[PDB]
């Protein structure tokens, strides 16, 4: 039990389309302990491709996102980080080592660089996940460091760097990406994997020989 | 950077 | 335009895991003229593999499904049926014959012989979707016809047939996986009509395949 | 054949 997911404290970075899709399965799978990070308003023009719905149009998307994964099971255990990452106090960035398994669904090289500068004080579970801008790919990181390598990841993202992405998309790279979550956790190591869907749905793969 |  | 499916007036027969998901899709890339019909109510059992949350327990499936749907768009006109197919109001049945696309989430041979005894009164594009029983596959089948083709539809399924794995049972990442594929089938289906019927299968190595073949090696 | 939706 100590490589399911369903035991560990979560915490999922990006609350934007591919973040919220990917708690939300989490959650109903039985991830019940998990962390949003978001500083950032839900913006209507983000319905076309989100978990959430007009009710949370205007709200931060972390906090509106964790009443939704609260309503999903009874043991749902969620919590709301409103601060961009990383956090200023001192308290918050302990609640944030506090998490098992650290997801990062920003697609910001910003937030790759402050998770290496991060103190994360223990060895964590690191993933990154991402789509190209058009949805047709699927980058899929993960590493098991007591710091992030951004360095490796970077290297893995820019050796594999047709319509706007839509809901349907998305939800395909949320399952995918669930799945890897889920892979990752129950064998860690140095994991990179790239997607690719073809226009009937259909998924091919290529992973990264280390 | 990359769409998330 | 004609073959958009957002102008389309289009009817989900089962708001369980799958329907419910794929009805959400749907919306969300702007098919706001959806029809939603399911008997049952939503009990806890469902929630791990469905749209809907615990406000929805103890509500009709189709009722709870159409308020969700109808809070994603500004002009989304989701209407429920909250009835088994077929229903006994001659009004309800009228009123189900005005939809363009008749799309049967269900996984029930029972429904497929109804919808094939069900007088349409005019051409429809029909289509089954379902799983397999661990979601290991998809059954994909569409025509465009007045009457559904229930023995042809058999006939297609008759022949294809940690706990991540696809050999583990169902859980929510699957639903999502093969509500995106049955979206996307839906959207082609319905620009170029027809018959068709396509069996997609998930891999352990997360990639997803098609018989027949038809993109990649 | 074993279906579900």
């Amino acid at each position: 039990n100590a490589n399911d997911i369903r035991s560990k404290k979560v915490l999922i970075i990006g609350a934007g389309s591919l973040g919220s899709m990917i708690a939300e399965n989490l959650m109903r799978i039985g991830v019940v302990s998990q962390g949003i990070l978001d500083a950032d308003l839900l913006q209507t023009g983000n319905l076309s491709r989100h978990a959430l719905t007009m009710t949370s149009v205007g709200h931060n998307k972390a906090a509106a996102l964790v009443e939704h994964l609260n309503r999903i099971l009874p043991d749902a255990s969620a919590r709301s980080f409103s601060c961009a990452f990383p956090p200023e106090s001192e308290v918050a960035k302990n609640s944030l080592r506090q998490y098992d398994v650290i997801i990062d669904c920003t697609g910001d090289d910003g937030v790759l660089k402050s998770l290496a500068a991060f103190d994360w004080k223990s060895e964590k579970i690191f993933i990154s996940l991402a789509m190209t801008w058009r949805a047709e790919g699927l980058f899929a990181f993960a590493a098991s460091e007591t710091s992030f390598p951004v360095t490796d990841a970077s290297s893995r993202f820019n050796a594999s760097a047709v319509f706007p992405a839509r809901a349907d998309d998305v939800q395909l790279w949320a399952a995918v990406g669930t799945k890897f979550i889920c892979r990752v956790v129950s064998a860690p190591g140095r994991i990179y994997e790239y997607f690719k869907q073809m226009p009937d749905g259909t998924v091919e793969k290529e992973p990264h020989e280390y | 950077g990359r769409f998330a």
